[PDB]
């Protein structure tokens, strides 16, 4: 009697500690190279931002009239996005974005900052409603002629919740110093903000800039967050873009950016740019820099695990 | 390596469909090839065993430290790369010695039960038979198609059929 | 003639490459979950803080003014601790504190600074001693009246040491326009800070904020590293915490934060804030910021290794 | 693996508490059990030199880079939480396999010493006596208890006793 | 008949999962110890920068003067190089070195600034060429007279490119409160700086700091990245450093520092500051920030990996 | 471990520089020690593969984010170097255990490749011999110096002298 092992014509060929392209009878593969090109977002409160930009939902420009409280398990990140009408930025603004993505959306609270002694309904054809408006959550100070000085005043809130608050100020910086005076009246502005935690002061900075939107004046945009029961205060006297309402994070999300299409169809947790890694491989060859619940990354474009025996032929 | 598949047999059965390893016997009442199951499905089991292993999940969410619509700083934006780089390196390592460790082993325990099989099989004949020595057993008394289905199944009587092989 | 294995009644299932809780003989653990709840501290010249903060014992608050020039190898933190009487905080404050955390310790050495035609004694209910005081090794330079001028002067101090010398300063922050000119006379106030390695100017900013410890001022605290032989000077008008003492880096420490009492009966190498690990095995479930001399975390609670064969009974 | 423990050999004997592998004969005068010092012992100094590799010292020192009391500014926060769940990812992965591949290996290797115990007794014995094929020896020659102690520690004559067993 | 296998008088003692210090037949090693101390440069174009700093190829000091427009695909720098001739340092100087080290060298062009109603030969003796002399890619700004007020003008340059420009632009920091007037007349100094991607603004700083090279004042280097058809502009009145010309990255290379010399007999991929490290070991005990293509560094001085058999005598 | 080299084979041939395994014989025609190409090659070559395995390139450059004339800023510093060392623990862990782990894997493999030599040697004989136990065939027909080549090339015939050392 005789006994010995199954074989087949066309093996697969594996690499060993000792070996490299020795065929076995069957293999499977470990690095996924499979994307769907969507974002499978089924079962997930989804909010495609589309032109609204991640920053633009706590200052409000037109774009982000929509997202101004919004709620969110997936927030997705689109390259039109914009965090500005009247042209700006944010200082500290990557760490800001961070912090919104795994927010799990926003909810918004009037401060409720009473103004006597100066003007309020500051306004730009930067950002279109009706005619030239503003930011929806911010409120531009002015003085109350068209020229004249402004009052050093001084407001303060107080977090009374149980959650840090999202605080957002800004600094208008004028196109000239005749510019900063026709809108505050002359002498060094000077804008203030302390807190139990924070430590801090802004100075504007006239001067021409490049055209941006039609607009050469630029808005520093800053912020800070309020622990519960702590103050914050601002001691200002012009070139300051009041706060209208504060922020607070609703709870848990995930942040991605984006250029696909979203699939309520498919199921995702592992996201990149380029969609959908849907594999229960450990590995994957596909984006370095995907987020959420994914294998890891590796350089192999293949690496195949043998689930069978040597292969020899007759 | 336990020396057996692509040891001392020459070749694999292809016409074996039916299971990883088997019997191929040739006595007087024609031919026939089989299959052991208890062979194949513990080759089976344990490699299936190892897909199992393989195939993980993780409660480890990752979330974004970079911008691809806009930039870091540098100085960050290098110690991300950098950072990032460094754990590439030691996955693809991880992945590749895991990979080549694992069908190592895989390949030896396949040819580790080829080994098993046989040497059991060759317990049960006692001296009434004696090793070919390339995988097959000379037997020095006919067996037949019913006496050969009782060596499949690890029933046949390692005495009763002894003394008449004894001679030859 | 028969041979066999031992075996027994109850065994311990194990994980391998191919299986999931295949039973053996005996087994040992690999990740460590005892914790002993204290700082172990044996044989190490041990710094408890306590109400004293790290950056404190440079500037000297009431509080460390028992540990101006401590001396340890191992350094904890408590959270009931605090770098400061008169609010204020650190720029870069966190280096600072990693900087501290190894020095080993701290030797303070007069930098000798002399003053003509202002004032010197300035004081706060904020830190008090007799009375109302102030930071030990700092000292508030002030107009010679109840207002006036303050002279443009300029201090210079030339580290003559070999090692590394930490110069500490500090801007104060009026809590008005009116408040700066009657400690410091009307005018942009400026100090200007440069050495071999060092270029940097500070102005102040006077304005509301919160009343911290009783009171709305703040001290901006701001610090560098003089190197042997290089030398550092302090062009000032005003708003000005002069240095008192420089200090200098004993040698080598570990810092630690914690919530748990002291215990010189068990030696410890591995730290975290609620204890000691003492063990020898590889990893540890216990804490993933663990510091010192540590096994590696693991998110696994448990991982047993096999110290015995394959266990089958009848 | 190498077909032995839980392989020809159906159970363990829980009545040896004297060691790991041993003999249990029966002949004439009586009954015994015994024990094997050097396959016992040469199982125990590989395990026991196991362990001694997964207990080590670092003189490697690590610091602090978080702070509990007071958080670090979130941007460079974030970085390290990346960083270091990064790390915690590679180290669990590490962890896992080690004790996945040492427990595979730890079993084959204890596998492997009971056929190695096996196969030199076999060697021993010479044509005297034959394989039973589940871990027993069938001798066609009584031995006693003076003459088991003769096998036990490597004593028995493999031809002054053969002749004898020759015929049966 | 018999067999076996071979053996050695003096075998190898190497490490296993279970033993440790079983001698082998024949052993290899693992870790890379042997170092070249040279720059293996062969078949590259290397740049040895010498006395002049990285950061000085777009200043252009006279140390630079051959460096400002280099070209290599391996940039060294040394220990004696020089950013600077007048006294000064850059503002997110490492950010700027990383990029120049892998720039492949660098491309200038002139950015063609006009300047009426100023001066422009601001000149001094920490720059020497013919005479006291200045930066060569940058223009001291001056007023016209001995004193004066200065204008306040506006500058303003297009990346006519398709690759980014970098420019960079400079804020002097006079001695005095006198010194800054005698430069640039009296008055509150304002350099403000503006793009499509960037928003800054700059103010002097006068005050006494020590001498180096034999001065006082100093000058913040500042810099920005345009990308393509967007523009950057100037606004100024004095204290600045005006850019002459702008520059573009050439293409790829790979930065190193180092002490030793170079040799164009031998070829490296994995450098260090102490030389070359040529090896195929996967791992490598020389040096933890080796740069380039490398082995990983291990703590681990020696780790054989055994090529034979156990090794047993009679 | 499959139990030969350092087995029950004692020592090693010194006087081996011929090859990795061989035979040595006593018969009348004198003495010789000779070399088997087969079982030494196959063991080289996969010592061979080994190295190769270890012996790698690498496109992926590092650059610098550290700086050595002039520190960078403490607080990037410390997690530069947190990192840094992070990053040296693993692959100091990883190289320690791929080294143990092959040592342990070529060590056996070799081992395995004496076990493997042996027993189709053995099978060649038949019935014509029977095994020593200490790695030796006792023969009971004098081979010589001719038939001796022709076991040593696997040309020996099973059978062909087999009836005359049958009676003995
Ligand atoms: C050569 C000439 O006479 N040209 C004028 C021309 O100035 C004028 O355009 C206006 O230009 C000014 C600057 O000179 C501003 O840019 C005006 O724009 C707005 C804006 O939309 O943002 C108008 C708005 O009412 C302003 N809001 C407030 C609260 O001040 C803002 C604001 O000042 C800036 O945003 C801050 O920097 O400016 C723009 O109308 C045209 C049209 O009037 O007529 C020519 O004769
Ligand atoms: C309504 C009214 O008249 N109230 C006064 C009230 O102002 C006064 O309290 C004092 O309040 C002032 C501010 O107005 C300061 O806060 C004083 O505090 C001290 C301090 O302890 O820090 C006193 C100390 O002498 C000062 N030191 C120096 C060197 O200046 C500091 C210092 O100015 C600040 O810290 C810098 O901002 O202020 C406090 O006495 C009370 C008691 O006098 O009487 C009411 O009539
Ligand atoms: C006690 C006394 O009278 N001593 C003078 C002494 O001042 C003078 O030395 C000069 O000192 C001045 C400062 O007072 C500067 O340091 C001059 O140096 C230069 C330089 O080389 O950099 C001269 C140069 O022409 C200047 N360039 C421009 C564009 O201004 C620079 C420039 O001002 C600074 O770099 C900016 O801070 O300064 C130096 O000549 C000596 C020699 O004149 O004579 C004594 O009587
Ligand atoms: C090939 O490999 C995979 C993984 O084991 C398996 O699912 C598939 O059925 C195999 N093909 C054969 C021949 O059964
Ligand atoms: C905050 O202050 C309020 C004052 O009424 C107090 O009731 C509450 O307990 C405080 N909340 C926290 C966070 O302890
Ligand atoms: C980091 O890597 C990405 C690609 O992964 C690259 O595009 C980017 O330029 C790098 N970041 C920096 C700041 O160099
Ligand atoms: C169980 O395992 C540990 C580790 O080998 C050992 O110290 C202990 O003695 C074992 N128990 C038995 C059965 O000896
Ligand atoms: C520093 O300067 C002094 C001046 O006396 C000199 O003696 C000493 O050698 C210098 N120290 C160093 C660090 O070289
Ligand atoms: C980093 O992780 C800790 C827990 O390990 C968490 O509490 C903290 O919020 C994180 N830091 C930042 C800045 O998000
Ligand atoms: C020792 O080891 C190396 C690596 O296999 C090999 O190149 C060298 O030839 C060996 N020496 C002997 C004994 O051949
Ligand atoms: C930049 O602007 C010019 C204007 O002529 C245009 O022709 C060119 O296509 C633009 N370049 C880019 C980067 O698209
Ligand atoms: C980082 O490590 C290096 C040595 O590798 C050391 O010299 C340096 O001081 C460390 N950096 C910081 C900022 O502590």
């Amino acid at each position: 009697i005789c006994l010995g092992h199954h074989a087949v014509s066309n093996g697969t060929k594996v690499n060993t500690l000792t070996e490299r392209g020795v065929e076995v009878v069957n293999a499977t593969e470990t690095v996924e190279r499979t994307n769907i090109p969507r974002i499978c977002s089924k079962g997930k409160r989804t909010v495609d931002l589309g032109q609204c930009g991640l920053l633009g939902t706590i200052t409000g420009p037109p774009q982000c009239d929509q997202f101004l409280e919004f709620s969110a398990d997936l927030i997705i990140e689109r390259r039109e996005g914009s965090d500005v009408c009247y042209p700006g930025k944010f200082v500290n603004e990557e760490a800001l974005r961070q912090i919104l993505r795994e927010s799990g959306g926003i909810d918004k609270e009037a401060m409720g900052f009473t103004y006597s002694g100066i003007r309020t309904n500051g306004a730009t054809s930067a950002c279109r409603r009706s005619g030239s408006s503003f930011y929806a959550e911010m409120k531009w100070l002015l003085s109350n002629t068209d020229n004249a000085a402004f009052p050093q005043m001084t407001k303060s809130y107080k977090n009374t919740r149980k959650s840090p608050a999202l605080i957002v100020w800004g600094i208008h910086h004028s196109v000239s110093t005749a510019e900063q005076t026709k809108l505050y009246g002359s002498g060094n502005k000077l804008v203030t903000v302390g807190s139990s935690n924070y430590q801090q002061s802004f100075v504007p900075s006239p001067g021409a800039r490049p055209q941006v939107n039609g607009q050469s004046g630029r808005i520093d945009f800053h912020w800070l967050m309020l622990n519960p029961n702590d103050t914050v205060t601002f001691s200002f006297n012009g070139a300051f873009i009041a706060p209208d309402r504060a922020s607070f994070l609703r709870g848990k999300s995930m942040g991605i950016q984006s250029g696909v299409q979203v699939d309520a169809n498919c199921e995702g947790d592992c996201y990149h740019s380029g969609g959908t890694i849907i594999s229960n491989l450990p590995f994957q060859n596909i984006d370095s820099r995907a987020v959420g619940k994914c294998p890891r990354y590796v350089k192999q474009r293949s690496l195949l695990l043998a689930t069978g025996m040597k292969n020899v032929p007759e | 390596l336990f020396g057996a598949i692509a040891g001392f047999i020459e070749n694999g059965w292809e016409g074996l469909i039916d299971g990883w390893y088997g019997f191929r016997h040739q006595n007087a009442q024609g031919e026939g090839t089989a299959a052991d199951y208890k062979s194949t499905q513990s080759a089976i089991d344990q490699i299936t065993g190892k897909l199992n292993r393989l195939i993980e999940k993780t409660n480890q969410q990752f979330e974004l430290i970079d911008n691809e619509f806009n930039e870091v700083e540098k100085q960050i934006g290098n110690v991300i790369n950098w950072t990032r780089d460094s754990i590439t390196e030691v996955w693809s390592y991880n992945a590749e010695l895991l990979v080549a460790m694992e069908n190592q082993h895989t390949i030896d325990l396949a040819d580790s039960e080829m080994d098993k099989l046989y040497e059991r099989v060759k317990r049960q004949l006692r001296e009434n038979a004696e090793e070919d020595g390339t995988g097959c057993f000379e037997i020095f008394h006919k067996c037949d198609d019913d006496c050969m289905a009782s060596i499949r199944n690890n029933t046949y009587d390692h005495s009763k059929y002894r003394e008449e092989a004894m001679q030859n």
